[PDB]
RNA sequence: GCUUGAGUCUCGUAGAGGGGGGUAGAAUUCCAGGUGUAGCGGUGAAAUGCGUAGAGAUCUGGAGGAAUACCGGUGGCGAAGGCGGCCCCCUGGACGAAGACUGACGCUCAGGUGCGAAAGCGUGGGGAGCAAACAGGAUUAGAUACCCUGGUAGUCCACGCCGUAAACGAUGUCGACUUGGAGGUUGUGCCCUUGAGGCGUGGCUUCCGGAGCUAACGCGUUAAGUCGACCGCCUGGGGAGUACGGCCGCAAGGUUAAAACUCAAAUGAAUUGACGGGGGCCCGCACAAGCGGUGGAGCAUGUGGUUUAAUUCGAUGCAACGCG
């Protein structure tokens, strides 16, 4: 979560955080309990991950 | 005044609005600014503008204490918080630690339905 | 512009200057295909501009002009099922295109005896930029400086 | 009698199988306090709402309830419903290895009995979040909705009831046979284990496909192929899974289950097109960028209407209206 560096830094370049919590862990925790279009977008993303 | 020379600035991004809180190491609030406060209500105060105008006018406000070392707290998601965190090293500040405090459950409270629009 | 990327057409420059920005600027002021009657309006308005400022003919005009031009200017997108007004950078052609278009309606708009006296005493506020077409400028500037929120 | 079906014993393996008890960490809400100050929240935009009685932000301390991120996987276990932190206790099943034992003890099953999501019901607790009802704000022509702000039953626990679901692989159970390929998961044997190997042999499972079948779509050794045993159910659409009666239920209702009348269709799968406020790519003064108009005025001319003895007939969205 943290970062630190010594003088010699210019930019942020945080993408720790496009590693694990902004992107998908917040943004699925806003909306509804269902139990049912879990295992269906589960089933839809493990049977879209395919060749 | 009081002349603290270290705090912690927590940015609070929210998807409607920022809200930017310059603290000391110990947690007590030297001085706050928000997106929404900086002229720009509405569909506009949730913009990487409004957030970096709001971490301007933040860093106004605490010149009195003479804040030259300071972490980063970033919570929520949001439009803010990137461009947040610039501002503030364009107004002097040497950026230290940028943590990202956002809360997650560990599957805690129900979140609410919403949202067939 | 669906499909067609365009060239563009060279205008013959000014008879008595040989200025192209001055060319297209009796263009701009040209109504009905008559030509000759907007250029004597232009070298009696930009004479008497010469002859009160007393500095040139085409450097009066340059300053005059150079108060005008917007630097940014708003645009509608329509991509999120909103209407936004962008503020978008000004091309230099259209820069000064949009600077003789707001000198010469302004100058429509006044209420003086002849078009080279409109024209000459709007080139003339707009050299000590008070006029109306200085008030378009600021006014596309307050609407660009508003919005500046998108980009 | 016999062992190739079924079962027992020995040793292990994996597992969110079940029931009871405890505990842990994040987070939400509330309460008390410090800093601090003008907004916060919300939306497409807003407003209701909260806020100078000091909110939101932030730090400290506390209480309480529910759920258990990451692992997490067309992964696992269970007859099905279903089961997800960690630990203990009680407990069910499955699978594998070698050997021993019983010796057809088997399969299916009407009535019967049990289990059976969610919502609901009863009694007693609990109540943080979420949220039917409800209230307010919007949106709208209206909006008893979608969106926003609140919010009670309920969701959680104990015991009892209900007894149903798109309770679904829309595929009853048990057994046998019939070409293959790529995986996953869990055992076990053999070989230089010369490593994250090589060769087999089981259990469960996923995707694709051969013959075959199928109306087609598709199924395809986990069959919808080729057979056998037993059960359940169907007989045009509607009326109607309704009424009456019976049984069950505290009730809601559940189950069993018609007829009159009415239609000549209702249906399945696939094809061609058209359409979509579906998706991708592309064009045109289509939009955008501009310039000049029309709609306002007077007149010209055409039309509708009205009038008239007649105001000849035809043209009428675009593509009729100085048109024939």
């Amino acid at each position: 979560i943290k970062v630190r560096e010594n003088e010699p830094f210019d930019v942020a370049l945080r993408r720790f955080k496009r590693s694990c919590e902004k992107a998908g862990v917040l943004a699925e925790v806003r909306r509804r309990e269902f139990y049912e279009k879990p295992t269906t977008e589960r089933k839809r993303a493990k049977a879209s991950a395919v060749k | 005044r009081k002349q603290v020379s270290d705090g912690v600035a927590h940015i609070h991004a929210s998807f409607n609005n920022t809200i930017v809180t310059i603290t000391d190491r110990q947690g007590n609030a030297l001085g706050w600014a928000t997106a929404g406060g900086s002229g720009f209500r509405g569909s506009r105060k949730s913009t990487p503008f409004a957030a970096q105008v709001a971490a301007e006018r933040c860093a106004d406000a605490v010149k009195e204490y003479g804040i030259k070392n300071l972490e980063v707290m970033v919570k929520g998601p949001g439009p803010g918080r990137e461009s947040t965190i610039r501002a503030l090293n364009a107004a002097g500040f040497r950026i230290t630690n940028i943590t990202d405090v956002t809360p997650i459950p560990h599957n805690g409270c129900r979140p609410p339905k919403k949202r067939r629009v | 512009p669906r499909r067609r990327v365009i060239g563009q057409r060279k205008i013959l420059p000014d008879p008595k200057f040989g200025s192209e920005l001055l060319a297209k600027f009796v263009n701009i002021l040209m109504v009905d295909g008559k030509k000759s009657t907007a250029e004597s309006i232009v070298y009696s308005a930009l004479e008497t501009l010469a002859q009160r400022s007393g500095k040139s003919e085409l450097e009066a005009f340059e300053v005059a002009l150079e108060n005008v031009r917007p630097t940014v200017e708003v645009k509608s997108r329509r991509v999120g099922g909103s209407t936004y007004q962008v503020p978008v950078e000004v091309r230099p052609v259209r820069r000064n295109a949009l600077a003789m278009r707001w000198i010469v309606e302004a100058a429509r708009k006044r209420g003086d005896k002849s078009m080279a006296l409109r024209l000459a005493n709007e080139l003339s506020d707009a050299a000590e930029n008070k006029g109306t077409a200085v008030k378009k400028r600021e006014d596309v500037h307050r609407m660009a400086e508003a919005n500046k929120a998108f980009a």
